[PDB]
RNA sequence: UGGCACCUCGAUGUCGGCUCGUCGCAUCCUGGGGCUGAAGAAGGUCCCAAGGGUUGGGCUGUUCGCCCAUUAAAGCGGCACGCGAGCUGGGUUCAGAACGUCGUGAGACAGUUCGGUCUCUAUCCGCCACGGGCGCAGGAGGCUUGAGGGGGGCUCUUCCU
RNA sequence: AAGGGAUAACCGCUGAAAGCAUCUAAGCGGGAAGCCCGCCCCAAGAUGAGGCCUCCCACGGCAGCCGGUAAGGACCC
């Protein structure tokens, strides 16, 4: 007996609220909803997860002195191109990218990896356009 | 900067070529 | 937030208390505004302005249907100043007053393919005491094995000019609106005959 | 040994009401709003404030004195008022009002002009003293500072800014 | 402001402070004010 | 400066210069400070700071150093003591010659001296430029937002006060 | 450059634990040629491939192919 393959699937809407959330455990529930893990047949080779709306990003939450500590590093290929900005100052740019930026990372890399991340749709603010798919509320 | 003087290890080329073989 | 589209025409220099000024000269209008962006619309703020006219006979459907819905002739031309809202529906020189001090973009002259010299001024070569085949040469253009690579940006020969810059703080010697000229002091990008973009000036 | 212990006297009339996160306090002088930690309890009893710590851990008794003192404060700014006087030592220098604010004259080749911000009353009696007046103590407090620091007093000369009941205390200059 | 890895009081008017996650001394006399680095 | 002898002796070209730079900061200058045996001006010493700057000439292969004239300053270091498929080739490895010295001798020297072959063609990565293709769910002609990058970032003298 | 903003060392306001004192534990100021922005240039292969304006349009036979067009485009000069 072989093991089960799904046929293809059509993928839930799931939404999320991030106020208040703690940064990376909201981040590292979203990589499963991603991946598709949470269900049972969950096959590691095919998008079969979740698309997951992510809301009030700039709401999101973090201990220690992080606000003014953790600083996101970008590089450009050219010299003293090393760009280090801290996460106050990405937040008060464009707060959806720390969300974004910790669920990129505990998802795989890959093309697959990469694919999934193309799910994860992020706001800032209360409101998000995906009206027409009728997201599914998720308390995590 | 070295002072102890670092000598050559190695010819500067160079003398001649095993012009032809045939 | 002013400025306008016209084409360079050459240099002299006039005089003024007792003293030779170089300048360039531009005819500037007349500009018909042919489209505004606006924020509701288009998310920013600014002028597509019209500049020298065209012969209609050349102007393709999609075009000339642009032109159209702004109940405008063609224009040869079309590019637009950020954050300029004219009250009229026309940007002429007259915006501009002797003593303004104004910002000029261009395109530079073509030069080609350049050398490491011409491009960057670099130093060249020896030419005597034995320099072989180096006089316009680049020298080294690395390390060692560390950091085995060469740097983005490493100055090269390459293509040089023919590019857009924007010279600026330029003093505005004379305006003749009878002509549509702009006398601005100094030196301007391009080839007599180039286009240029005059824009009030951003330093203060 | 205990200031968040100490009840703070409240006068007639000056309303104290609490809510979490803050106390408001009106008085006579005007009002002022008291941020306060969410983890103090502030009691009002008759014309009385008092303070209430959940403990005796270190957080919470350095929390308790800060938080007396901050509505010990609020009460007698609105009521008494809040104040600082700026004495000016030295030979050419002198002080005078202009409208509402304070125009300085301390040796620099102008003078310095010093705005009130809200809430603040600048009042030169002579024109060798300067009332820095107002209802908030820190901000009191602040504007003094600041006008202090247009010119602090010399390390050698009885001269520039200083504030009333400050030493002078000089060093030799050969 | 001295700069030390040993900050101590140099008199009995001395006073060391903990300011900032840093160990200053703070005194009367300017001399001693010194700083921990 | 050494120790060790681990890749490399079916080759990793080595001093110095030139050219091009890039980085560290234990900062020479310029910005900002504390203390001063800081009156002033000037200066000491320490802290913060790597954005930019950091000259021309005599000697010598020299690096280094000394010196002349300046200067805000004339910083120190890393990059195979950066850079010979980039140039040089003055120096230090060959063959010639000589001096001093050593050896009976042939010869020798971490001595001196004069001379002495430095290799048109870039596959790949990297770099500077420029296109071709496809894509950006209808095809088109214009005009643009700017995510993200890159460039730039010096300083003095005088006078007023 | 100006200018805005956040900072370094440093200086502070208010202020307990510690009845005094304390720039700090609560909070708030001031503060560098440096940092963010601002200037100039590149830039939607930004495959996260954006936006605005205008043009063409439902063409023949069996998310496919073929043929003639549309707006346009290329070729050639
Ligand atoms: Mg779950
Ligand atoms: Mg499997
Ligand atoms: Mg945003
Ligand atoms: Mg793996
Ligand atoms: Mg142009
Ligand atoms: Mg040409
Ligand atoms: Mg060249
Ligand atoms: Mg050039
Ligand atoms: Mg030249
Ligand atoms: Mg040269
Ligand atoms: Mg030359
Ligand atoms: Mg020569
Ligand atoms: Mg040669
Ligand atoms: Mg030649
Ligand atoms: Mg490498
Ligand atoms: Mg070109
Ligand atoms: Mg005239
Ligand atoms: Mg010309
Ligand atoms: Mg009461
Ligand atoms: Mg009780
Ligand atoms: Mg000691
Ligand atoms: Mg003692
Ligand atoms: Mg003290
Ligand atoms: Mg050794
Ligand atoms: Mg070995
Ligand atoms: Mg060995
Ligand atoms: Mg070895
Ligand atoms: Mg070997
Ligand atoms: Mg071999
Ligand atoms: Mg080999
Ligand atoms: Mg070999
Ligand atoms: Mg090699
Ligand atoms: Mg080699
Ligand atoms: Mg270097
Ligand atoms: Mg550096
Ligand atoms: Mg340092
Ligand atoms: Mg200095
Ligand atoms: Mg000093
Ligand atoms: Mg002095
Ligand atoms: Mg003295
Ligand atoms: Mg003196
Ligand atoms: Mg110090
Ligand atoms: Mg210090
Ligand atoms: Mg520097
Ligand atoms: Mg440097
Ligand atoms: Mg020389
Ligand atoms: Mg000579
Ligand atoms: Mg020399
Ligand atoms: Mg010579
Ligand atoms: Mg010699
Ligand atoms: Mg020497
Ligand atoms: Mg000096
Ligand atoms: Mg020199
Ligand atoms: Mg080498
Ligand atoms: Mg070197
Ligand atoms: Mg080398
Ligand atoms: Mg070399
Ligand atoms: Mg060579
Ligand atoms: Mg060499
Ligand atoms: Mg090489
Ligand atoms: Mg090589
Ligand atoms: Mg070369
Ligand atoms: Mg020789
Ligand atoms: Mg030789
Ligand atoms: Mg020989
Ligand atoms: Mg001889
Ligand atoms: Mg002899
Ligand atoms: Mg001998
Ligand atoms: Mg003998
Ligand atoms: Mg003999
Ligand atoms: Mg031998
Ligand atoms: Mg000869
Ligand atoms: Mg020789
Ligand atoms: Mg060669
Ligand atoms: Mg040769
Ligand atoms: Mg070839
Ligand atoms: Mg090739
Ligand atoms: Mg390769
Ligand atoms: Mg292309
Ligand atoms: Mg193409
Ligand atoms: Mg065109
Ligand atoms: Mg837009
Ligand atoms: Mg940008
Ligand atoms: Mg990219
Ligand atoms: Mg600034
Ligand atoms: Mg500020
Ligand atoms: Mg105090
Ligand atoms: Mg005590
Ligand atoms: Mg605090
Ligand atoms: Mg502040
Ligand atoms: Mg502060
Ligand atoms: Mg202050
Ligand atoms: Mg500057
Ligand atoms: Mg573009
Ligand atoms: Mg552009
Ligand atoms: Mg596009
Ligand atoms: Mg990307
Ligand atoms: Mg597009
Ligand atoms: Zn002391």
């Amino acid at each position: 007996m072989k093991t089960y393959v799904p046929k293809q699937v059509e993928p839930r809407w799931v939404l999320i609220d991030a106020e208040g959330k703690t940064l990376g455990r909201l981040a590292t529930k979203i990589a499963t909803l991603l991946r598709g893990k949470h269900r049972p047949d969950w096959t590691p080779n095919v998008a079969m997860g979740d698309f997951v709306v992510v809301v009030n990003a700039d709401k999101i939450r973090v201990t220690g002195k992080k606000l003014e500590q953790k600083i996101y590093t970008r590089y450009s290929g050219y010299p003293g191109g090393l760009k280090k900005i801290p996460l106050e100052k990405m937040l008060a740019t464009h707060p959806e990218r720390v969300l974004e930026h910790a669920v990129k990372g505990m998802l795989p890399k890959g093309p697959l990896g990469r694919r999934l991340f193309k799910r994860l749709k992020v706001y800032a603010g209360p409101d998000h356009p995906h009206q027409a798919q009728r997201p599914e509320k998720l308390e995590v | 900067r070295r002072i102890r003087f670092r000598p050559p290890y190695l010819p500067r080329p160079g003398r001649r070529p095993r012009f032809p073989p045939p | 937030m002013k400025g306008i589209l016209g084409v360079k025409v050459g240099m002299t220099r006039i005089f003024r208390d007792d003293r030779a000024v170089p300048v360039t000269v531009i005819l500037a209008g007349p500009c018909p505004v042919v489209q505004r962006r606006t924020p509701e619309k288009d998310g920013y703020t600014a002028v597509q302005l019209g500049f020298l006219p065209q012969n209609p006979k050349r102007v393709n459907r999609p075009l000339k249907g642009h032109f159209a819905k702004a109940g405008v002739e063609p224009v040869r031309i079309l590019r637009e100043i950020r954050d300029f809202n004219p009250e009229g529906d026309t940007v002429t020189v007259e915006i501009f007053k002797p003593g303004e001090r104004v910002d000029v973009t261009g395109t530079s002259k073509g030069r080609g393919f350049a050398g490491v010299m011409k491009r960057w001024n670099f130093a060249g070569g020896p030419d005597s005491h034995g320099a072989h085949k180096i006089h316009r040469h680049p020298g080294s253009i690395g390390n060692r094995k560390t950091p085995g690579r060469v740097y983005k940006g490493k100055k090269m020969a390459g293509h040089y000019g023919a590019e857009r810059v924007t010279v600026m703080n330029l003093e505005v010697v004379d305006v003749i609106p009878e002509e549509n000229l702009l006398l601005v002091k100094g030196a301007v990008p391009g080839p007599n005959g180039g286009l240029v973009i005059v824009r009030e000036t951003k330093k203060a | 040994s205990r200031i968040g212990r100490l009840p703070i006297p409240v006068p007639k009339g000056v309303s104290v009401e609490v809510a979490p996160g803050r106390v408001k306090v009106k008085g006579p002088k005007g009002e002022l709003e008291v941020p306060v930690s969410p983890e103090m309890r502030v009691v009002v009893e008759e014309g009385v404030v008092r303070v209430e710590r959940p403990s005796d851990e270190r957080r919470h008794k350095s929390l308790h004195g800060l938080t007396r003192t901050l509505i010990a404060n609020a009460v007698k700014g609105v009521s008494e008022g809040y104040s600082k006087e700026l004495l000016i030592k030295g030979i050419g220098y002198r002080a005078r009002l202009v409208g509402r604010a304070l125009e300085l004259t301390v040796g620099f080749s102008h003078p310095v002009v010093v705005e009130p911000p809200e809430g603040i009353t600048f009042e030169v009696p002579e024109p060798t003293r300067v009332r820095v007046s107002g209802i908030d103590k820190q901000k009191v407090g602040q504007v003094a500072a600041n006008i202090r620091a247009i010119r602090k007093p010399s390390a050698y000369h009885e001269k520039g800014i200083y504030y009333a009941g400050e030493p002078v205390r000089l060093k030799p200059g050969k | 402001m001295k700069v030390r890895a040993s900050v101590k009081r140099i008199c009995d008017k001395c006073k060391v402070i903990r300011r900032h996650g840093r160990v200053y001394v703070i005194c009367e006399n300017p001399k001693h004010k010194q700083r921990q680095g």
